[PDB]
């Protein structure tokens, strides 16, 4: 949003196999970043 | 290209070695970042202010 970053987090438990879960949940925010910089798209990074 | 500045403690106003800082910023391309500190007082309790 007009360059700020904002990032929402949420830690919880779960017992399911494969899919998401049924339930109600919000996410509290976790930190706001002032890059200003525009995206365009993005990748996921994995550990090896 | 280069010529080798020589400072002695002997020279005069001018002659001498003058250390220079400049702080040169950029105009609002993106969200504020780096300023000055904004003041803070004391605070108060019961009485509209
Ligand atoms: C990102 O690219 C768009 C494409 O036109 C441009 O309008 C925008 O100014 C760019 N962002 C920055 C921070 O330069």
């Amino acid at each position: 949003i007009d360059g700020y970053f904002k990032i929402y987090s949420k830690h919880t438990p779960i017992n399911l196999v494969r899919d998401l879960p049924q339930g109600f949940s919000a996410l509290e925010p976790l930190v706001d970043l002032p890059i200003g910089i525009n995206i365009t798209r993005f990748q996921t990074l994995l550990a090896l | 290209p280069l010529q080798s500045y020589g400072f002695q403690p002997t020279y005069g106003v001018g002659y001498q070695p003058y250390r220079v800082v400049v702080l040169s910023f950029e105009l609002l391309h993106a969200p504020a970042t780096v300023c000055g500190p904004k003041k803070s007082t004391n605070l108060v309790k019961n009485k509209c202010v």
